[PDB]
């Protein structure tokens, strides 16, 4: 049986033209192998008000094997690498099923943003912070949502720490990474930034 | 009260319920028309996933809204 | 991995089956096409769902096992 | 930053890495120092065999940590 | 599951095939994708030249292994 990946993707696009803005898939170029997804941060989460971009690649065996999906937009979440955007989600691995679609995949991502599993993490540092300091995690995720995903607001006590550290001559993204990973303790963030 | 759920055949089905109905109710009615156990059923509405014990009144599901069905997922 | 699962050629006039579509390829069941019924009662193009079952033991809609 | 990679024989390798480096990037550095195809490298740390797509920071591997390097059937 | 097959040129080629697939399978199956006669074709994995009588399971070519082609 022939690889129906391009046909199956094209069929998914013709289906999504019948509906109602939570999610979207777009072509990146003339190549149906490579798509661009976007989800909205789910309400009542720190991602609320963010728009998260997804790099979607469709293997040629699709839909018999899952699409490869990654966060392009940076995000702070136990099951997504704060560095690469790599997602650990069972429907993108051992638990794919052929009846799934990109639509149901992105909805599933939205669901994951609201249902962290910190005990089996993609990002141990975020997972630890999620368990040890739930308040600090919520603020860190909202700040990442604001800085990187267009979310409305984030906490001024955290962004003041970013400003003082960047004034010393460190790049904001490096400052943000350092403070977030050191639980917003300026002393140890500064040491990480200074280290070579 | 008639609401819609877009199912795992990509299609939308029509459900007769009331706002008084639990999500467990809505999920059970969906296994009627589609063959997916409640266990594997997960209902998302407007980016919010729906927990069994609440009601379409709790979640504020009215008129002809669409819920979205997905297989259960687990971050790992 | 070779299943005696029920298989029947689709007939649009003798359509005693609930499903009209194969969710693996997302094309309708068409006349004279061989369909396959999994133990969970889900039906697909046999060519489709047989491919899926070569590498998976599970129903691609509801995840029910397709062997026991 | 520096991490250390220890083999079962006892030899420790020192690498310069960044927390941002993927495990695959790390295996690549082990090849550049020891000639070992990444195909054949298994890296273990804190009860976990590390996965190529995750980074050192993804595993919370900080400076001066020591990873275990176990090898594979080269013969076949 | 699926496994990779590195050219003589350098292009690394993807194949989804079954462990039951005999080595003779893979010579012609590879030839169909972009290849030339299988009789010229030679396959190496884990240091071993792969005999066209044996099969993928016999050499325990797992999911996501990489095969290398050379020419006789
Ligand atoms: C989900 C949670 C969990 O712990 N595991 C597997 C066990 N494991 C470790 O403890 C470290 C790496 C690893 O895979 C899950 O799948
Ligand atoms: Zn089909
Ligand atoms: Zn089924």
């Amino acid at each position: 049986m022939a690889n129906i990946a391009v046909q199956r993707i094209k069929r998914e696009f013709k289906e999504v033209l019948k509906s109602e803005n939570q999610i979207k898939v777009d072509l990146v170029d003339e190549n149906f192998t490579e798509l661009r997804g976007e989800i909205a941060g789910p309400p009542d989460t720190p991602y609320e008000g963010g728009r998260y971009q997804l790099e979607i690649k469709i293997p040629e065996t699709y839909p018999f094997n899952p699409p490869k999906v990654r966060f392009i937009t940076k995000i702070w979440h136990p099951n997504i690498s704060s560095v690469t955007g790599a997602i650990k989600l069972d429907i993108l691995r051992d638990q794919w099923a052929a009846a799934m679609t990109l639509r149901t995949v992105l909805l599933s991502l939205q669901a994951l943003l609201a249902a962290a599993e910190p005990d089996c993490p993609q990002d141990a540092v975020v997972a630890n912070q999620y368990k040890q300091n739930p308040e600090m995690f919520k603020q860190t995720a909202r700040l990442w949502a604001h800085v990187y995903a267009g979310a409305p607001v984030s906490s001024p006590e955290y962004t003041k720490k970013i400003e003082n550290l960047s004034a010393m001559g460190f790049d904001r993204n490096a400052v943000i990474v350092a403070l977030s990973s050191k639980s917003w303790d300026v002393e140890t963030a500064t040491e990480l930034l200074l280290s070579n | 009260m008639q609401i819609f759920v877009k199912t795992l055949t990509g299609k939308t089905i029509t459900l007769e319920v009331e706002p008084s109905d639990t999500i467990e109710n809505v999920k059970a009615k969906i296994q009627d028309k589609e063959g997916i156990p409640p266990d594997q059923q997960r209902l998302i509405f407007a980016g919010k996933q729906l927990e069994d014990g609440r009601t379409l009144s709790d979640y504020n599901i009215q008129k002809e809204s669409t819920l979205h069905l997905v297989l259960r997922l687990r971050g790992g | 991995d070779i299943e005696q699962l029920p298989s029947y050629r689709f007939n649009p006039n003798n359509h005693q089956s609930e499903q009209t579509l194969c969710v693996v390829c997302m094309c309708d069941f068409e006349s004279r096409q061989l369909l396959r019924v999994l133990p969970c009662n889900h039906e697909f193009h046999a060519k489709c769902v047989d491919k899926w079952l070569k590498a998976n033991r599970t129903c691609p809609i509801c995840r029910a096992d397709a062997s026991e």
